[PDB]
């Protein structure tokens, strides 16, 4: 479907990917006793290979030709069929906790601003009031909203230094 | 050197000062601590209870009479089942009529709660009027017999009293019936029989 | 004044004044007086929403399953009455979504203006009742029966009823959603089975609260 | 004032007491502008004035015996034919349609014409033919509001048994006049829950 992907679970490279990757560590185990740790170890791995290769096409990875899982960005595309854990919510994901590191961060910076020497608390960092901001950043985007339909996340244009032209 | 204390040698609640009939000092739960609450909670005991003496008088002489064979059929029918017994209407007809009938004597009085004397006036008739009453005591028609003379303090006292255990009375036969299922005179036999292994308590114990 | 947990330090901004004020705003979020009055509204609204929807998933099922009515679960109701009703799905949000916005947007406009519904000529004849009184009190049209004019003291008691009902019905939805999420079963259903054996069926017992792998 | 909505309240202050039909009824306080006044005055007089008619004609077709006010409007979707008195006319859905809308909107773009805004309610002349409003004009207007309030009442009574009931007004009233104690709103399966 999609782009000539073919679905992981009716991909035959995918199953070939999967007998021939097993069989490759069915070959190491053979070289070991059957109690030693190098084995419980290797058959660890054959477990766990058996399980990922499943894991992936029960998630309905499509793949090309290679056999190889491919991931879809198009929202639309990802949304309308069902390939939304791929990439889709993954993406907002990290942008809730990338706001949140920057807005704890900023949060901390503009304390120490004011307070005594700023400087020697950007090198020795204050651990208890930066342990009492870290989650002040949960409801981030809230805040941030709050701070632009207020006019205060941003300066006035003539307060910031500028290069001569 | 006070009033009846609900348990004797206890302090008596601020609020409760004895002002209100059957006032023996027994707020516990602090329900009625704002006054402007204890004075609707005070007229919703005196509803509460009127219609609870009533209650408890319709189900206790319908049995008696069933019991002593007096009562007819319908007497015979347990109070916990007169709803199902036919009569001349179905039972939605006779709730929608007592509805229409209760909202005009509901909102004449609640007249009278809201504007203190305000609703002693026949509409029809001019000339007919109720006389001036303490919110909650109506008098005039309301008391044909004419007893609001000969001693209405105690009275009123012997109504809280009678109105207060009716309530707790009508809670028991709902409690008896929950459990033991069966009507309040059949319970009361069942204990003056072997009282002293049909309480509560052994009953339970066997369900 | 009670406070949200006894021994923590009241914020600032948060002086007894807002119905329900407990003094919770851990992480300064109603900071900004503009934030702080939008974000009472919303509490308002969201409890006000979620209430007469707590009532419209518990009331309807334990009447279903004391024999008086048939209502479908919460999580079942809507394909019931799609199939029942016939309208389309579509066709039956978008018009809902029309009227909706349009009292969201009158509610919206006499936040950004107070009592700027009024206005002279605007909905033929009831602008005066769309003035308000308060931030999330239209008092008027709103509260007919004028429950709200008794006493100065009765609003305030009527008024940490709504919150405090509120607060608790929002976190009863999220329950309801979560119990079935994890349960499978009706809000009744969950709690029928807890009272059989309530030290073995928590949500620790369910298998999807806490992925127990180790 | 006509009397008290609620014997023993005084709440409504801003309805003028010489207004027709002041009984003293304003819950939600919609009469308080004094524009808002006018016109709702206006829209009930002209609501209670079309109701009147119309609950007239919703009976007294079945009165005559020609059929029921709901089946009037039926020939025209099975394509059958229209027919007043039992005398038939020879017409059809848009050119009714039509007809109305004119004749609708020439007649009613005049009266809202009107600035005086007592004649947009009292026109009278032309409109008072046998001129009963030479004296007691003050007190047959209570009549006019009245019966027209009860009116539109009686307009949504027809409705609400046409829906619930089914059967026709005069039929249902016979049904209650034979059955009372059987047949009623709480019976009608609708009135009350599910
Ligand atoms: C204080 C008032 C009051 C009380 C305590 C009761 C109590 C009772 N009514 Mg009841 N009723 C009352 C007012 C009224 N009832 C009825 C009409 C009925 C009917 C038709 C029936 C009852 C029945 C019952 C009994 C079974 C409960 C029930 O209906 O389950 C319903 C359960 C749920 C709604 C859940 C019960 C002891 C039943 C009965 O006696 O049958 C054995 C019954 O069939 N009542 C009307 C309409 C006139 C009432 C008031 O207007
Ligand atoms: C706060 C509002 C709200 C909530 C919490 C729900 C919740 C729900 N609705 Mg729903 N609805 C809501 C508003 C509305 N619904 C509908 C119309 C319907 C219909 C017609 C149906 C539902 C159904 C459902 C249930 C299944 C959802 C679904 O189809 O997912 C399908 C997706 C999955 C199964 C994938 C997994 C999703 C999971 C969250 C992860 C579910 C519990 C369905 C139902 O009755 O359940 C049987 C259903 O058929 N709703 C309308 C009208 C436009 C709504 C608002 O206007
Ligand atoms: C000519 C453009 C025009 C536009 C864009 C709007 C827009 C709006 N008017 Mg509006 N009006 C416009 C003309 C006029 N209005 C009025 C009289 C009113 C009144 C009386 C009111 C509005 C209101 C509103 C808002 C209702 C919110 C709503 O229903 O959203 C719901 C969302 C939708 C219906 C979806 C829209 C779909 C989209 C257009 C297509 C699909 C995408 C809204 C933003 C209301 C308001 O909020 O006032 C404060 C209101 O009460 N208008 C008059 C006559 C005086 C107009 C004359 O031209
Ligand atoms: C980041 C940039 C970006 C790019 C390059 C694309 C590119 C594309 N998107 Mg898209 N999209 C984006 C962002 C982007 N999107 C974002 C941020 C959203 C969230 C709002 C969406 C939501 C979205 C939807 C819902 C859909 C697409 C769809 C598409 C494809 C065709 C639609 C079109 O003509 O233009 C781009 C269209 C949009 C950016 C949004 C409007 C939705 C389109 C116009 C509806 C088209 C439906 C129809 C089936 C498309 C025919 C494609 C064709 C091969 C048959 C196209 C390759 C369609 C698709 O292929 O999925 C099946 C489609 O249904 N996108
Ligand atoms: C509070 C910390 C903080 C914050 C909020 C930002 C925010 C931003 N940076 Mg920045 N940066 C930081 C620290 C920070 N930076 C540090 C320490 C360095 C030195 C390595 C840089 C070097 C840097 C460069 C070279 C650039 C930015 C750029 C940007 C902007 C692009 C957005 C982005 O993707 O981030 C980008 C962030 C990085 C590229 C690296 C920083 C990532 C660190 C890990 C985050 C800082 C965490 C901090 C230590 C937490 C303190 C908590 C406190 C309690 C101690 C953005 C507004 C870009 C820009 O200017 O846009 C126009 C850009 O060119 N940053
Ligand atoms: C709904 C019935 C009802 C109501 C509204 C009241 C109301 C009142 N009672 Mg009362 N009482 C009742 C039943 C009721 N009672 C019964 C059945 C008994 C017999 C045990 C008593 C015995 C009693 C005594 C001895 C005294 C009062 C007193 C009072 C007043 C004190 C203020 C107060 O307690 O707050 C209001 C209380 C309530 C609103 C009770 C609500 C009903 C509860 C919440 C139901 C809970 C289930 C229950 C345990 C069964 C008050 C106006 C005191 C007083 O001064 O009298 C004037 C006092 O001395 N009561
Ligand atoms: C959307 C629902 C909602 C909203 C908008 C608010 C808004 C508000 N609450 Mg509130 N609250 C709620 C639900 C809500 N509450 C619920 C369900 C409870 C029951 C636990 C409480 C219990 C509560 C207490 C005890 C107190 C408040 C207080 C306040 C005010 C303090 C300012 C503030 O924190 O900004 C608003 C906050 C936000 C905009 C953050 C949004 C919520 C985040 C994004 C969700 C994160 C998860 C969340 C914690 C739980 C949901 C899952 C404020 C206006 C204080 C107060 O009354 O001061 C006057 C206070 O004492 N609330
Ligand atoms: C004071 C206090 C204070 C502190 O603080 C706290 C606390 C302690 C909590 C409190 C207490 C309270 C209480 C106890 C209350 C109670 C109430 C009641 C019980 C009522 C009744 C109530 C009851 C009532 C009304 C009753 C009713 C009934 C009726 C109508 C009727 C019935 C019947 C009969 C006849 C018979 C038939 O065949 C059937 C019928 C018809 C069905
Ligand atoms: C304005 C107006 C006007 C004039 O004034 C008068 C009047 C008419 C009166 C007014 C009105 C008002 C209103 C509407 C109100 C409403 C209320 C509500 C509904 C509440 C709820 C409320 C609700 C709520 C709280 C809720 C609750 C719930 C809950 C807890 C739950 C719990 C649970 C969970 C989670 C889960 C599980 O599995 C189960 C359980 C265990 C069960
Ligand atoms: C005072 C107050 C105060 C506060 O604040 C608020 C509130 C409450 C809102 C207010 C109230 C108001 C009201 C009550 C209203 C009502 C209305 C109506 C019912 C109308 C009707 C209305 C109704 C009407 C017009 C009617 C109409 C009718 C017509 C034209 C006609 C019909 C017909 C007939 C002849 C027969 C044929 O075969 C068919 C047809 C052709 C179909
Ligand atoms: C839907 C989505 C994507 C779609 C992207 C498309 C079509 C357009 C994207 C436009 C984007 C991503 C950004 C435009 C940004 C423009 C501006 C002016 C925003 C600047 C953000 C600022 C200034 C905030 C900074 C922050 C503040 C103040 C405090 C803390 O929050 C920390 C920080 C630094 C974040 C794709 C690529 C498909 C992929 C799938 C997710």
């Amino acid at each position: 479907d999609i782009a000539g992907l073919t679905p992981c679970s009716e991909s035959a490279a995918y199953a070939k990917r999967l007998k021939n990757e097993v069989k490759g560590l069915n070959k190491r185990l053979k070289n070991y006793e059957a109690d030693s740790a190098p084995a419980i170890a290797l058959k660890a791995t054959i477990e766990r290979t058996q399980n990922r290769f499943a894991n992936y096409a029960k998630a309905g990875l499509l793949c090309g030709a290679d056999g190889l899982p491919h991931l879809i960005s198009d929202p639309g595309l990802a949304l309308k069929y069902g390939h939304a854990g791929e990439v889709f919510i993954p993406t907002f994901g990290f942008l809730y906790v990338a706001g949140w590191i920057g807005y704890v961060g900023r949060l901390y910076l503009n304390m120490v601003k004011g307070e005594a020497k700023p400087t020697e608390k950007e090198i020795i960092i204050d651990v208890p009031a930066a342990l009492r901001l870290t989650w002040q950043g949960a409801t981030w985007p809230v805040q941030v909203v709050a701070e632009l339909r207020a006019n205060t996340l941003t300066e006035k244009a003539e307060n910031i230094t500028i290069s001569p032209r | 050197a006070n009033r009846p204390s609900w348990f004797p040698g206890s302090k008596f609640p601020a609020h409760l000062d004895g002002t209100l009939p059957g006032d023996h000092g027994f707020d516990p739960l602090s329900l009625g601590v704002d006054p402007a609450k204890l004075k609707w909670y005070q007229q919703a005991e005196l509803q509460n209870g009127r219609w609870a003496m009533l209650g408890a008088a319709g189900i206790l002489v319908p049995d008696l009479l069933r019991a002593v064979g007096m009562g007819g059929p319908a007497a015979q029918v347990p109070w916990f089942e007169a709803g199902k017994y036919e009569y001349f209407a179905p039972p939605s007809a006779l709730f929608a009529s007592m509805m229409f009938l209760f909202a005009f004597v509901e909102f004449r009085r609640l007249q009278d709660i809201r504007k203190p004397g305000s609703a002693n006036q026949d509409p029809i008739f001019t000339n007919n009027k109720l006389p001036a009453g303490e919110v909650g005591y109506p008098g005039g028609i309301f008391d044909p017999l004419g007893y609001s003379k000969g001693n209405m303090e105690t009275l009123k006292l012997k109504e809280i009293k009678n109105a207060r255990l009716a309530m707790l009375g009508f809670a028991g036969f709902v409690a008896q019936y929950q459990t033991t299922g069966k009507t309040p005179l059949q319970n009361l036999s069942d204990h003056l029989a072997n009282p002293w292994s049909t309480t509560v308590l052994s009953n339970d114990l066997a369900r | 004044r009670p406070l949200w947990m006894p021994g923590a330090t009241v914020p600032a901004h948060l002086k007894g004044e807002l119905a329900g004020d407990f003094g919770f705003d851990p992480l300064n979020l109603g900071k900004d007086p503009q934030a702080l009055r939008w974000y009472q509204q919303a509490e308002l609204v969201h409890g006000r929403t979620a209430m007469t929807a707590v009532a419209g998933i518990l009331i309807p099922g334990l009447l279903t399953k004391a024999g008086v009515l048939n209502v479908p679960e919460w999580y079942e109701a809507g394909k019931v009455s799609a199939e029942q009703t016939g309208i389309a799905l579509g066709p039956l949000l978008a018009v809902q979504l029309f009227m909706c916005g349009f009292v969201e947007g009158k509610r919206w406009m006499d936040f950004l203006k107070p009592g700027s519904q009024s206005e002279a000529g605007s909905f033929l004849g009831f602008e005066a009742s769309f003035k308000g009184t308060d931030n999330g009190y239209p008092g008027g049209p709103f509260d007919p029966m004028g429950m709200c004019n008794e006493s100065e003291a009765k609003t305030k008691d009527l008024k940490l009823k709504e919150i405090k009902n509120g607060r608790l019905a929002m976190l009863a939805c999220l329950g309801f959603a979560a119990q079935y999420g994890a349960t499978g079963k009706g809000p009744l259903d969950n709690l029928a089975d807890h009272l059989a054996a309530p030290l073995k069926t928590t949500f620790v017992d369910n298998g999807i609260s806490i992925p127990i792998h180790l | 004032r006509a009397g008290n909505w609620l014997p023993g309240s005084d709440a409504p202050a801003w309805l003028p007491d010489d207004l027709p039909g002041n009984y003293g009824f304003d819950p939600l306080g919609l009469c308080k502008d004094p524009a808002s006044l006018k016109r709702f005055t206006e829209s009930e007089v002209i609501h209670c004035r079309w109701a009147m008619l119309g609950a007239a004609g919703c009976l007294g077709v079945e009165a005559l015996g020609f059929g029921n006010w709901y089946d009037a409007p039926l020939w025209a979707i099975n394509g059958g034919s229209p027919t007043w008195f039992g005398i038939s006319v020879p017409f059809d859905l848009n050119t009714l349609l039509a007809v109305e809308f004119v004749a609708m909107a020439a007649a009613e773009s005049r009266r809202g014409d009107e600035t005086d805004a007592a004649k947009r309610i009292y026109p009278g002349g032309a409109f008072d033919p046998l001129n009963f409003a030479k004296g007691d004009i003050e007190t047959l207007k209570l009549k006019e509001i009245k019966n027209g309030r009860l009116a539109m009442m009686a307009c949504l009574g027809f409705v609400a048994q046409h829906a619930a009931t089914g059967k026709t007004p005069l039929q249902a009233l016979g049904d209650h006049i034979g059955n009372p104690w059987g047949s009623n709103f709480a019976t009608n399966g609708v009135s009350l829950p599910f």
